[PDB]
């Protein structure tokens, strides 16, 4: 209901090829060209060279299973630095006598 | 390194941008087929052109991998038609004289129209609609020869140049003539024991029909004898019928004829439009139950977007909408149908056939693009057709409340309902197996084209047992004017589609555990037979149709067997029947021959 738009959104990309696969916690903007062969690319498309970005077709009329979904993922690290993050707390009445 | 790290890396990606420009380019052709709009026309050539001119352009790279060193079967098989450069085989003055051709044959056909002799109507509706009604001799005969003088002779000098330039494109892919392009559907390569030959069908179509010969033989003397008595003069008991008379143009489906070829005239008949009326239902309830069926098997419901976007009737003339029902896949999940729904018998079981394909792209939708298809030509059709043969029977139609559960059910009542669905089927194996060898031999270059109508109506009367009134040359074409030769549509289809769909109707009925006659078994509330069907509907043709038939009926081939067992309760009435006349006919009579 709201990233779709009728014609499709292309801003949204994601990298199809990868020369290996990632490490964990890892982000890689690189746009250079993946070589899948031996054929020389040199930034340019052709045999053997293809541009890893791809684009998420978004429509309001694709299928409920395809829809995209918006995902907000929290990482919980513990470290040795002092905590200061808490979940909230309750204040209850107070009583004197 | 390897070619095969080099084909799976171009067919990764190939999924990506085939499936993008597929859905644009299908819809792009629902909003145009929906709506009647100068925008849609348009953007149904540009978006049909870019997935068109795709296929092309990602064809150069496809015939740079070769197969020789690809170990992978299900690789093979998505570059299997990459490989294939289509209508680039061809020069450059022939392929653009080929889209030529094939328009003009399509216009000729859509424009085309018969005048009345005695007062201009075209062909469909209007003469469709005319020659199903009509009784009269002249009537129906008018329409039928007509039609071809300016068609099939019109068409004649088109339908040449569409076999040259349809032959020149099979010697450069390596195949013996364009007949076998159609018989490489079926191919089966690269599994030890499974593999399947193309000139094998050749001969698997005439031994099959060699054991329906006498079930057909019984059914066209019944028809024979009960139109006997209005002329007997040009209806011999030993001839055959003519080919006006069959009920339509071109004598494709008999249930135009069930009118007059009833057995018992005293005896109700089952119908559930008088039912739909008193409980008042309407198009957005109508699919709701048909939904409920795929879920007594196990089969997953509809998605919520599915029935939101169905197109439940015609707007007027406002906003005009093809009829004609058809189940329009596009892409990503996106189902649509467009039909015209009102509240008719046939609507219901339309109902279930058109929701039946949808139901079939759901199970292999997790395939990628070029793994998204069926297995054949014959599966499509065939999978939508087991749902509606189920529906119409009246134990399925006493549950939901359609039929009044005191409804007498016995032999009397079950012999008259089935001899309607043996027009539709009996009568359509002989004709399709007749027009479709027909269409192999003169491919194939061993019927000269002085001889396509000598052999036409020479082979006609040995086949379906029809001879013409009014005897043509070589001039005229009969399948030039028939919908799916002028189109470009397989014709193959519907022959086998009979064999494959009555296979599954009794392996289902097989693992649900039910018993007496296969006509009344019925598939719904049973979930063990829609396990058994949902791995094979899952595979597609990413798999072998010889290996996928083997998991449900446990054949690897056509057999016939199920189509005796389930005409075998007919076939027994109308040999009785036809102990009083002669069963079978003779190729040697004619009606202007005495």
């Amino acid at each position: 209901n709201l990233d779709s738009k009728v014609g499709g959104n292309y801003n949204y990309l994601y990298r199809l090829f990868r020369k290996s696969n990632l490490k964990p916690f890892e982000r890689d903007i690189s746009t250079e060209i993946y070589q899948a062969g031996s054929t020389p690319c040199n930034g340019v498309k052709g045999f053997n060279c293809y541009f890893p970005l791809q684009s998420y077709g978004f429509q309001p009329t694709y299928g409920v299973g395809y829809q995209p979904y918006r995902v907000v993922v929290l990482s919980f690290e513990l470290l040795h630095a002092p905590a200061t993050v808490c979940g909230p707390k309750k204040s209850t009445n107070l009583v004197k006598n | 390194s390897t070619i095969e790290e080099q084909a799976k890396t171009f067919l990764d990606k190939f999924n990506h941008e085939a499936e993008d420009l597929f859905y644009q380019s299908s819809l792009a052709s629902w909003n145009y087929n929906t709506n009647i709009t100068e925008e849609n026309v348009q953007n149904m050539n540009n978006a049909g052109d870019k997935w068109s001119a795709f296929l092309k352009e990602q064809s150069t790279l496809a015939q740079m991998y070769p197969l020789q060193e690809i170990q992978n079967l299900t690789v093979k098989l998505q570059l299997q038609a990459l490989q294939q450069n289509g209508s680039s085989v061809l020069s450059e003055d022939k392929s653009k004289r080929l889209n030529t051709i094939l328009n003009t044959m399509s216009t000729i056909y859509s424009t085309g129209k018969v005048c009345n002799p005695d007062n201009c109507l075209l062909l469909e509706p209007g003469l469709n609609e005319i020659m199903a009604n009509s009784l009269d001799y002249n009537e129906r005969l008018w329409a039928w020869e007509s039609w071809r003088s300016e068609v099939g002779k019109q068409l004649r000098p088109l339908y040449e140049e569409y076999v040259v330039l349809k032959n020149e494109m099979a010697r450069a892919n390596h195949y013996e003539d364009y007949g076998d392009y159609w018989r490489g559907d079926y191919e089966v390569n690269g599994v030890d024991g499974y593999d399947y030959s193309r000139g094998q069908l050749i001969e698997d179509v005439e031994h099959t029909f060699e054991e329906i010969k006498p079930l057909y033989e019984h059914l066209h003397a019944y028809v024979r004898a009960k139109l006997m008595n209005a002329y007997p003069s040009y209806i011999s008991p030993i001839g055959c019928l003519p080919a006006h008379l069959l009920g339509d143009m071109w004598g494709r489906f008999w249930t135009n004829l069930y009118s007059l070829t009833v057995p018992f005239g005293q005896k109700p008949n089952i119908d559930v439009t008088d039912a739909m009326v008193d409980q008042a239902w309407d198009a957005q309830r109508i699919f709701k139950e048909a939904e409920k069926f795929f879920v007594s098997v196990g089969l997953p419901n509809m998605t919520q977007g599915f029935w939101e976007n169905s197109m439940l009737t015609d707007p007027g003339n406002v906003q005009k909408a093809v009829c004609h029902p058809t189940a329009w896949d596009l892409g990503k999940g996106d189902f649509r149908i467009l039909m015209c729904t009102k509240v008719t018998m046939d609507d219901f079981l339309t109902a279930h056939h058109e929701m039946g394909h949808i139901q079939y792209d759901m199970a292999y939708a997790a395939q990628p693009f070029l793994l998204r298809n069926g297995a054949n030509e014959g599966f499509h059709e065939a999978v939508g057709e087991i749902m509606s043969l189920s529906a119409a029977t009246p134990k399925h139609l006493k549950s939901i409340g359609l039929l009044s559960p005191d409804f007498q059910e016995d032999n009397e009542t079950e012999i008259n309902f089935l001899l309607k669905q043996a027009l539709t089927i009996v009568g359509t194996l002989p004709f399709t197996y007749m027009l479709e060898k027909w269409r192999w031999m003169v491919f194939k270059g061993e019927i000269p084209k002085d001889q396509w109508m000598k052999k036409w109506w020479e082979m006609k009367r040995e086949i379906v047992g029809v001879v013409e009134p009014v005897p043509h040359d070589e001039t005229y074409c009969d399948p030039a004017s028939l919908f799916h030769v002028s189109n470009d549509y397989s014709f193959i289809r519907y022959y086998t589609r009979t064999l494959y769909q009555f296979q599954f109707q009794e392996a289902l009925c097989q693992a649900a555990k039910h018993e007496g006659p296969l006509h009344k078994c019925d598939i719904s509330n049973s979930t063990e037979a829609g396990q058994k069907l949902f791995n094979m509907l899952r595979l597609g043709k990413s798999e072998p149709w010889t290996l996928a038939l083997e998991n449900v009926v446990g054949a690897k081939n056509m057999n016939v067997r199920p189509l005796l067992n389930y005409f075998e309760p007919l076939f027994t009435w109308l040999k009785d029947q036809n102990k009083n006349s002669f069963v079978g006919w003779s190729t040697d009579w004619s009606p202007y021959a005495d």
